[PDB]
């Protein structure tokens, strides 16, 4: 996960 | 910061809160949300999912173009992220974006309060935002989990209020429109609760 908690 | 609030909402915030029913009639609009976002419950909540480098947004069912509105929000002080951001929106806003902005309030449709900033959003791509409430007591306010959303449709404003105090019209130049609630959001799988508290 990306700084915004989102999927990479 | 009590003695702007609109006209009617002591009143308003004293009542009775409006039932489950009401909450979900005047809640987010499933038909009416980024591709990325769920609404659930009947609207008492939406889910964004964990989708990278986009900012989605929420519009409640119903718009608003005359009295006095008021809803709660409640969002998780952890499931912020860069960008939360917290206010109102014509139907014409969008309500998507392939990057990580303050997306409610980056148009002349959208006016929004950034919640982890403390800063104005409407026309503004961010850079000079004002701050919101002006003053100390301003310049060190935490935005708790829930934040309640104020709408005069008679005066054209918008404000907040936050622990049982009005904080000021954060907007004004709203007259002549119908707004519906409406937030932007960046974090993964962050579920943000709407409240209906009523009309004036």
């Amino acid at each position: 996960k990306d700084i915004n908690n989102n999927v990479e | 910061g009590d003695l702007s609030c609109p006209e009617g909402l002591e009143e308003l915030l004293s009542a009775p809160p409006p039932d489950l029913g009401a909450q979900r009639r005047h809640g987010w609009n499933p038909k009416d949300c980024s591709e990325n976002i769920e609404v659930k419950e009947g609207g008492l909540y939406f889910e964004r999912r964990p989708v990278a480098q986009s900012t989605d947004g929420a519009r409640g069912k119903r718009g608003y173009s005359r009295g006095l509105h008021a809803w709660e929000i409640s969002w998780p002080l952890e499931q912020r992220g860069t960008h939360a951001v917290v206010g109102v929106a014509t139907a014409l806003a969008p309500l998507q974006t392939d990057h990580y902005a303050a997306l409610l309030g980056s148009n002349s449709e959208s006016w929004g309060w950034d919640i982890g900033r403390g800063k104005l959003y409407h026309q503004s791509k961010g850079p000079g935002a004002p701050q919101y409430p002006a003053g100390t007591q301003g310049e060190q306010l935490e935005v708790p989990e829930r934040l309640l959303v104020v709408l005069d449709m008679e005066e054209g404003t918008l404000g907040y209020a936050i622990g049982g105090t009005y904080l000021g019209p954060a907007f004004r130049g709203l007259k002549g429109r119908t707004l519906y609630p409406a937030v932007s959001a960046v974090w993964g799988q962050c579920q943000v609760r709407i409240r209906y508290l009523g009309e004036r």
